[PDB]
RNA sequence: GACUCUGGCAUGCUAUUCUUAGAGGGACAAGUGGCGUUCAG
């Protein structure tokens, strides 16, 4: 029973559960929230921390290799995935494991890799949202040693092993299905759903791919048969000329290059809270936009803000009075 | 440039583009002038010879110095047909 | 390479770009780089021919070659991609390596701790590394580039088509390049393979660090 | 009397900053390691570097064994910078290739290519 | 006493480059001003175009600074043009000399009729343009003198131009829109393809090509 | 004068132990003993 940075950053009160849990001090030592590190300090010590010797860590880093992972998984989750490879051998036979994970199988539909399928609320033809499904709307839900992870590459390696594998909930996990990134010009998979740029030939072409792997330890992947997927409609257009200093906004080709500075004040990024205690003592009842900052003047805007003006293709008509920032 | 006694009455010759044949100008600094190294058939060392290729900055400029420097190695045997 | 049969691309040097991924290029294109170009596939991804590739490689080759102080040659790379390959590149040749932020004014302003005189520049990224191209057409520069698709040909005089996004395509062709200037200087054998690995021009990435450090 | 310069005393310790490891007890093994180590131009400022690195490693082996120890991860950012695996990365056993890559290695005479794998797209 | 900082001022600085045309040949920028002091040198004579107040607009107030327009010029040669503003009236003027002395350019002097003697006047028309100012220069025969405006007079004198008819349209009022309209015609001049210069051209080597065993020793 | 250049000795390289004139060496407080804030000297 090993923790992951996920138990505790969900709030997993499952120490009754176990009774080898075992942690490393980098998962604990490497959390930021400040909620979960007061209740670290508060929950009841049970766990200890333990180091793997290096073998282990070497021959999970072979298969890493080998399943497609290696880039997905960082190396305190090698850490962590040898403390409980490590475990089931020092306590349970260790014949019971294969190694050298079976080939994938692939069988593509044509539903489009963004349909909404396993969103708790979304309903197509009852699925609701109620208050006795809250605490159980965590994800597709199904003796000695277990883990606590969240992350899908750790479980996804892990299965094509053949441990046991758990959540925060009680009972273990057969079945996990999720979304993966696949390039379409070198055919490498990442499990990081946040990235754009794939690390291999560096072009920015990850496109979503589902996949589903068993507790037996076979991996299948859907593909989309989708002509709207791989279609090259918006991707040539004539770029301007690389400009530098402190204003320049470049179309950003490249996943590593320098950007210039250009942050937001404080008083721009307060979105306002409306359960805080004090909030009915306040004047107004939304946070004073910022309009006397230097930043204001400049037009800087969040990340996050104005995605789907980036998704229009640039080959294409906006409206005549504006312009796109 | 020559009088009629045949005297070279001019402080200097300034030297052509290759590429467009236009005088590379005293003040213009975006001009290049490179030097490419060519090879022995045999062993494929550098021999100790080179040819000279000159581009003014109106080409460079252009973006097309590039082209101009490709076709011109193609032009004297440097770069292989295709 | 005048179509002489030592000069030729070999079995090995196919497999290493595409291992690398050197013919990815690009979705977008400029127009000045549609000589160097197989085709565009149907996923919007264009090919990069690498008999091209390998003929502008030993073109910039030979210019590096034919300039008698190695260190004259400046090479420059800015972001992390190209860094420590910039490095490598410089402990081969004996090249001036500028990795990192280029300071502006390096090659005019005179009255400068950093101000240098190149002969020739060889840069990693004509978009990322705009600066010292400019500042090389104010001082008389020549210039090779490691070009992608979308790259613009302002300012460079030789143009290497290749994936230059990727960290392993930018390790393997900054290699091969050293590899093709020792060659052509003479002080390493044709026919022996080079005892210097491409994996030394990699970017290193610190995750990459520990992730090997702890397998070790 | 005679007082060492500024240039010399930077230089010396950019020296013994980077390369501590070569350094020597006897003056002209220091002398001629500096020498091949950086671009000095004159011979009499190289030996004024010499004889000031000469100096201060005397001064600091003298000094209680530490200073050397803190000097641990400048060699570890060397042995990283010049890390090679016993394998090389691009060596690899079988690459997946686009069809319209395979066509074009057809037309560029390695048609008899081994280690390819064409994927379709499906 | 003069220690340069460039390639180019090293290798003037000793015996390596023999005239500044070579450093002309090769189109590389000349940033000391010793080196043109040290080709040149006496032979340069300059003339104080003009000297004029400003009032510069500063949040302590309106402070007064003064602006020179100076032409330098090497007879039957060499001529460059500067303009400095600065506080006091002697830095400036040094200054619009030094600025004027790194833009030192070469012209060429061509014949009206038949070519017997020393080249006099212009070898074509040739127009230079500043800010709406067009100068035009016509080849004159020999014995007319400068027949033009008092500024590009003093130019095209200190160009060694013996002899040349002028055009300027525009406004001619302003007066250094007017001294750089007539000094880019008259490096148009070296900027003009005439069938004299048609001969492919032999390439040399760079000063930086040819004498870098000797830059490598500093 | 804590500025710049630089000499003594070469049986060494260059057309060369006796005359030459270019380059390369060689000297840097380098070493020792005392006085010294144990560091500047
Ligand atoms: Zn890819």
């Amino acid at each position: 029973v090993v923790a992951d940075a996920g138990a505790f950053l969900r709030h997993a009160a499952l120490q009754d559960i176990g009774k080898n849990i075992y942690t490393i001090r980098e998962v604990v030592t490497e959390i930021r929230d400040k909620a979960t590190r007061r209740r670290l300090a508060v929950l009841p010590y049970e766990l200890r921390f333990k180091e793997p010797l290096p073998e282990y860590v070497r021959l999970v880093t072979e298969f890493s290799k080998k399943t497609g992972d290696y880039p997905s998984l960082s190396a305190t989750d090698i850490q962590v995935l040898a403390l409980t490879y490590q475990l089931e051998a020092e306590f349970v036979g260790v014949s019971h494991l294969k190694q050298e994970p079976q080939k994938v199988k692939v069988s593509s539909s044509i539903q489009h890799p963004e349909t909404p399928l396993h969103i708790s609320g979304f309903h197509l033809p009852g699925g609701w949202i109620t208050p006795s499904n809250i605490k159980q709307i965590q994800q597709e839900l199904e003796v000695r040693v277990g883990c606590l992870t969240t992350d899908f590459a750790m479980q996804n390696v892990l299965l094509q092993m053949g441990l046991h594998v758990l959540a925060v909930n009680g009972m273990l996990i057969r079945e996990a299905r999720s979304y993966i990134l696949r390039c379409h010009g070198c055919f490498k998979t990442t499990s990081d759903m946040s990235r754009v740029f794939c690390s291999h030939c560096g072009n920015k072409t990850l496109k979503k791919v589902s996949v589903t792997v068993s507790d037996d330890g076979t991996l299948h992947m859907h593909f989309s048969r989708n002509p709207k997927v791989l279609n090259p409609r918006g991707l040539r257009y004539s770029l301007p000329t690389p400009k530098g200093g402190k204003y320049a906004i470049n179309p950003h080709l490249t996943e590593d290059q320098r950007f210039p500075q250009l942050r937001l004040s404080q008083k721009a990024r307060q979105k306002t809270n409306v359960f805080a205690p004090d909030y009915i003592a306040g004047v107004s009842p939304f946070v004073e936009n910022d309009i006397s900052s230097r930043s204001a003047t400049l037009q800087v805007r969040d990340s996050t803000l104005g995605a789907g003006r980036r998704r229009l293709n640039p080959n294409a008509s906006r409206k005549k009075f504006v312009k796109k920032r | 440039m020559q009088n009629d006694a045949g005297e070279f009455v001019d402080l200097y010759v300034p030297r052509k583009c290759s590429a467009s044949n236009r005088i590379i100008g005293a003040k213009d600094h975006a001009s290049i002038q490179m030097n490419v190294a060519e090879v022995d058939k045999v062993t494929g060392r550098f021999n100790g010879q080179f040819k000279t290729y000159a581009i003014c900055g109106a080409i460079r400029r252009m973006g097309e110095s590039d082209d101009s420097i490709l076709r011109l190695a193609k032009a004297d045997g440097i770069v292989s047909k295709n | 390479s005048g179509a002489l049969d030592v000069l030729q691309m070999k079995e090995e040097d196919v497999l290493k770009f595409l291992a690398a991924g050197t013919h990815l290029g690009g979705t977008n294109l400029d127009f000045q780089m549609e000589q160097y170009i197989y085709k565009r596939k149907s996923d919007g991804i264009y090919i990069i021919n690498l008999k091209r590739t390998w003929e502008k490689l030993l073109l910039a080759a030979r210019a590096i070659v034919a300039i008698e102080n190695p260190a004259d040659v400046s090479v420059i790379s800015s972001r992390n991609t190209g860094q420590r390959a910039v490095l490598k590149f410089a402990a081969a040749t004996g090249a001036t390596p500028i990795a990192g932020r280029f300071t502006p004014g390096t090659f005019t302003n005179q009255i400068q701790a950093a101000f240098r005189e190149p002969r020739l520049l060889v840069v990693t990224d004509p978009r990322a590394d705009h600066q010292p191209l400019t500042e090389a057409s104010y001082v008389n520069l020549p210039t090779i580039a490691l070009c992608n698709t979308d790259s613009p040909l302002r300012y460079v005089d030789i143009a290497i088509p290749c994936n230059n996004k990727g960290a392993h395509s930018v390790g393997l062709m900054w290699w091969m390049l050293a590899r093709e200037v020792l060659r052509m200087r003479g002080t390493i054998s044709r026919e022996h393979p080079w005892e210097v690995m491409p994996d030394l021009y990699f970017y290193r990435d610190p995750e990459e660090i520990e992730k090997e450090e702890q397998a070790a | 009397g005679r007082v060492r310069t500024k240039t010399v005393k930077k230089a010396a310790r950019v020296i013994i900053e980077k390369y501590y490891t070569r350094l020597g007890n006897d003056f002209h093994t220091n002398k001629r390691v500096c020498e091949e180590i950086a671009i000095i131009p004159s011979k009499k400022l190289r030996n004024k570097i010499a004889g000031y690195v000469t100096h201060l490693m005397k001064r600091i082996q003298r000094g209680p064994v530490r200073g050397i120890s803190i000097k641990l991860q400048e060699e570890e950012r060397e042995r990283r910078d010049n890390y090679v695996p016993e394998v090389s990365a691009l060596d690899q056993e079988i690459i997946e290739v686009d069809p319209d890559t395979k066509e074009m290695l057809k037309l560029l005479d390695f048609g008899s290519l081994s280690n390819l794998q064409v994927t379709q797209p499906t | 006493e003069w220690m340069p900082v460039t390639k180019l001022g090293r290798l003037v600085k000793d015996m390596k480059i023999k005239s500044l045309e070579e450093i002309y040949l090769f189109s590389l920028p000349i940033k000391e001003s010793e080196i043109i002091d040290f080709f040149l040198g006496a032979s340069l004579k300059d003339e104080v175009l003009k000297i004029m107040p400003v009032q510069k607009q500063t949040r302590a107030g309106q402070r007064t600074r003064f602006k020179a327009f100076v032409a330098i010029g090497d007879y039957n040669g060499h001529v460059g043009l500067g303009v400095k503003c600065s506080k006091e009236v002697a830095t400036a003027i040094r200054g619009a000399i030094i600025l004027a002395k790194l833009s030192i350019v070469p012209v060429r002097r061509g014949y009206w009729g038949n070519k017997i003697g020393k080249p006099h006047t212009v070898p074509c028309k040739v127009t230079g343009r500043c800010g709406s100012v067009l100068v035009r220069l016509i080849p004159a025969p020999r014995g007319t003198g400068i027949v033009s405006a008092p500024v590009p007079k003093k130019l095209l004198m200190m160009a060694g131009i013996d002899d040349c008819y002028t055009s300027a349209r525009g406004c001619t009022a302003t007066l250094g829109n007017f001294a750089k309209a007539t000094f880019d015609a008259i490096s148009k001049t070296y900027s003009y393809l005439t069938p004299d210069l048609w001969k492919e051209t032999v390439f040399t080597k760079s000063p930086y090509q040819e004498f870098t065993d000797h830059l490598v020793k500093t």
